[PDB]
């Protein structure tokens, strides 16, 4: 029998590919299967897991720069790194760009995964596990201080690039004193993993980092951080000729009890990776 | 080092008034206002929190750390002679020095202007007036070493003239006692840095 | 306190079921309406805008309700909802894209790639753009900000036409008193 | 396998964006997940409620006019404003607007949030609890009286604006001694809230109140409001030069079993607010 | 070992919920979300491309997620899902069609017969292209490859312009660390 | 996640309007609520 349509009238829009920015419900398959499930990746990839659970990856140490320490490095300044950041910021985020110009400027960087991954996204709050670590003798001695100040930086900058102002660092201006803290002792440890929670005014943090940003575009950089912490030899390191003298440190980095809000970065120019030319 | 720390009531100011007196102080709060340059001719204003903290004298033994959120207490006290005659509202505006102009406390009517939150003040009757802003800041919790961001303005005004005999004696007049204060605070972080 | 009265509670429901089914009593609802903002939007050809361009603009004309009562209030969070209906009478192929871009950033000075929409005059565009912010909320039209939050950029093929309408998604609004308002325009 | 279909034709209209007008259902997102749920608004608004639960702000207090009281103030005659409205009307929506002229006469008004809520929409309905309060000495006293009668009003008309007309509220015409009325005794009360409740021929009432209307749109106005009160001196001020010889009352307005019911507002232009220029 | 703190998992997820909804914590997700990863690709009329001529080359530009990550990882598994956004001005009849093929072999190499997918400006193709392989996974730029696994060949009517999206199905990558990046373009 | 839809393809015609000269299913309302039901008439013819 062909009865009639007492069904309603299903209103519709001709809305294709509704929320492909979204995460989940279509595409057109190619092969002979719908229902073409694969597998749970037994013997392929031997780990807890590598790509979710980012707190692995963000969690994934890794070494942003050394820094060397001599006999005559004075007392509560900064260990210095030329013009560049021991005048260490605390974030994600990416800041020690650098420049491969010929006249063309183009600015690249060294980012470790736990900032590589933000330079994805907008916003972001995280942990901050650093670990530091000295390459030294036992002769090689000396007292030093890790003190965390949050907000902005004393800063010098460039039309090019920003950097740090170690004059703002000395012991009479920043005593680091009440502050928070470590001293290591090298005579007794060598390694501090020091875990830096999230603390702002703000519920989350910008992700910008250093990008477009110089002289001009640095008040994005003083947002994209929470702080800053600096490194100071509070004792001369003590180093006869017997060995070297001096010294150099390492400063792992990864994060712990991260998360990120958007995908959409925050530069004007979307990502792009330096890939080397065959030369200059 | 220490446990507990300073909720101490503190005054801010004192001001006076007598009939006839026509001023800022006076003209009480045209009906409408048309231009932006016979904006609501206001009496007196605070931008909190900071002056609380900087003149309070909190500062010493309250400074060296960054973060802080808290609601602010005060009440204001009077003492004045009765022949006097009127009436204020004291009110608040968060951000009001930074939002679009149409949408401050000021550059609007007496009836949207009352219609903030407050409480009102009768010149003889209302001998203690109290009041508590809670913490209207959008942002988690307020910088001291920065200390720029006040995040509200504290506007007093008038209702009706300073009323009172024809040509009025000098103690016909009105005098006024501010105290301002907190509760609901919380501080945390230290830091070098210091609010100059 | 000394009150009185010369004499309801149902009166007005029940004159309401005989006159209005609607009951509204909440304008929470009337947040997630719409509204038009513009009769006849116009926007350059083959490029892009940032919203604010026009959203600012209709924000201080009170129009429309998400403007309206903003100038009744200080503070709100919740996502914001936006629609363009074509109009244009001309094209080849047209293209209809949107992006993400923060508050009052300028195009420029942002990225053209990320979380997106396009479609194609289907001559319309339905999107809503969420809440991602950095405080907690948001004063409504603090004139000061590097783009706390999120909000639209808009690219189109051509030189083209739109109307506009705008609402939230859970959005809503402090309490505040109320500016003046503007009627006739009875020039001589 | 592939079987056939033999579903139903199932069918539709291209109708899009079907009840935008309405209140209640979809949109196209631009983030991660379209589970977007964001919470309850903890420690973000210390109150009750601000935007729904209108009789919260409808019912929020405002102030309207003041009014100044002299010993010289005729009994039973209307407390005089000028040509504008103590002779109050009675209802929500605005009445007293004024002109910015520059040849130009365009109108403002200095609605209150029980008003300014209305003139969104077309209809209202609601009882107003204002609230009348003397500013005053004790030395000052009198008796005053305040009485209602619905309906129309003695009104005076002009090409721009209306007002009232004091003539024919004399206590000759209207002697205010059977109508609901209240006599304040300023000697043993000072504020007085006066809860009217919604009374008409109109189980809802037109929301225009003034705009447009002038000697010609009149009846509109006559249209737009269940009544007016009037407030008359019925004892003279009682005031010895030890104070000043006036007085002045304050009229506070809000209102309570509020109802509106339709968006669309009465006028013939859009809303939209006096942004104060720079200049007259 | 020794580690200290100056002082969370909560508070996290709290801001998260009054300010965002997405608790996101997996990527597996972010790849199955697509990406743009070319402004109007072009294409030859009437014929045929192996989607590689492109794919390769945005691949190297880490303009989207899976080729970003892809730069962080060695090994993959499971269905890329491609999307074709129709944005060419002037046509007849268009039709649009998409078959198989090796991942490099070339369009003269090999058939232009099998399970394919067709569609007609309906201006878009949303295809998902399975995994079929031959080893366990592939190294996810292997320069050595005789089409070890599969792709995909698209062919057009006419001289044709394209929006272009990609993402993953089971889709999934190995751990390794991360190249440099690249910024501004700042000459002078 | 993002699966795919092994739904069937739902068929239609474009067919607007369909039965209006019929008694019994939709329209465009233009006010707030569409629960917009009034009453019984109590008080109003009697």
């Amino acid at each position: 029998s062909k009865p009639r349509n007492q069904n309603q009238v299903m209103p519709y829009q001709n809305v294709p590919g509704w929320g492909y920015s979204l995460y989940k419900d279509m595409s057109v398959p190619l092969a002979y299967d719908p229902n073409n499930e694969l597998g749970d990746l037994r013997d392929v990839f031997p780990s807890a897991v590598d790509e979710m659970a980012i707190g692995y990856v963000c969690g994934n140490p890794a070494i942003k720069h050394v820094l060397t320490w001599s006999t005559t490095d004075v007392v509560q300044n900064p260990i210095s790194n030329g013009d560049d950041w021991g005048v260490i910021p605390v974030g994600m985020p990416c800041y020690s760009k650098t420049i491969r110009a010929v006249t063309s400027k183009t600015e690249v960087m060294d980012p470790a995964p736990c900032e590589y991954v933000a330079n994805l996204f907008s916003y972001w709050r995280a942990t901050m596990c650093y670990r530091i670590t000295v390459v030294k003798t036992a002769f090689h001695t000396g007292r030093l201080e890790i003190f965390f100040e949050p907000g902005s930086i004393p800063t010098v900058r460039t039309a090019d690039n920003l950097g740090p102002d170690q004059t703002q660092l000395n012991g009479t201006i920043a005593p680091s004193d009440n502050n928070y803290k470590y001293i290591l002792d090298l005579t007794n440890d060598t390694e501090v993993t020091i875990k830096v929670p999230y603390v702002s005014n703000k519920m989350f943090m910008k992700t910008v980092g250093i990008y477009g940003a110089h002289d001009e575009d640095n008040w994005n950089f003083d947002e994209s951080f929470t702080g800053f912490l600096c490194i100071r030899p509070i004792t001369k390191l003590m180093a006869p000729d017997t060995v070297s003298q001096k010294v150099s440190i390492v400063v792992w980095k990864w994060a712990e009890d991260v998360v990120v809000v958007e995908p959409k970065p925050l530069t004007s120019g979307p990502t792009q990776v330096y890939n080397p030319p065959a030369v200059a | 080092s220490i446990i507990q720390f300073l909720q101490r009531p503190v005054l801010i100011d004192n001001i006076e008034i007598v009939a006839g007196t026509t001023a800022d102080n006076n003209t009480a709060l045209s009906r409408y206002v048309l231009d932006r340059t016979n904006p609501q001719k206001y009496i007196k204003q605070w931008t909190l929190p900071s002056t609380v903290l900087k003149a309070g004298g909190k500062a010493q033994k309250l400074a060296n750390f960054k973060y802080l959120r808290c609601d602010v207490q005060v009440k204001i006290v009077l003492n004045a002679n009765p022949f006097i005659a009127g009436r204020l509202y004291l009110a608040y505006s968060p951000y009001d020095d930074k939002v679009a102009p149409e949408r401050r406390i000021i550059y609007t009517s007496r009836a949207g202007v009352t219609g903030y939150p407050g409480v009102e003040l009768d010149f003889q009757l209302d001998n203690s007036v109290e009041m508590t802003i809670p913490y209207a800041s959008f942002q988690e919790a307020y910088d001291l070493v920065s200390g720029n961001e006040d995040f509200v303005q504290l506007y007093l005004f008038t209702i009706a003239p300073v009323l009172g005999p024809s040509a009025e004696s000098a103690n016909s007049k009105v005098d006024l006692s501010v105290y301002m204060w907190l509760d609901n605070i919380s501080l945390v972080i230290p830091t070098y840095r210091l609010n100059p | 306190e000394n009150t009185i009265s010369f004499f309801p509670e149902r009166m007005n429901n029940e004159a309401l079921m005989r006159g209005c089914g609607e009951q509204i009593v909440n304008l929470r609802p009337l947040l997630r309406t719409f509204r038009t903002i513009n009769d006849n939007w116009s926007l350059a050809a083959n490029t892009k805008t940032p919203i604010t361009d026009l959203t600012n603009t209709a924000d201080a004309e009170g129009r429309d309700y998400m403007s309206y009562l903003s100038f009744l209030y200080r503070f709100y969070r919740g996502g914001r909802r936006y629609k363009f209906f074509n109009t244009t009478p001309l094209k080849q192929t047209c293209y209809v894209r949107s992006f993400l871009i923060p508050r009052n950033y300028t195009a420029d000075e942002i990225n053209t790639d990320g979380p997106s929409h396009i479609t194609y005059p289907n001559p319309v565009h339905e999107v809503e753009v969420p809440f991602y912010s950095q405080y907690r909320k948001i004063p409504i039209a603090s004139t000061s900000d590097k783009g706390y939050d999120s909000s639209l950029m808009y690219y189109t093929n051509v030189g083209t036409q739109q109307i506009v309408a705008r609402a939230g998604n859970d959005f809503t609004f402090w309490m505040i008193g109320t500016p003046q308002l503007q009627g006739i325009t009875k020039e001589v």
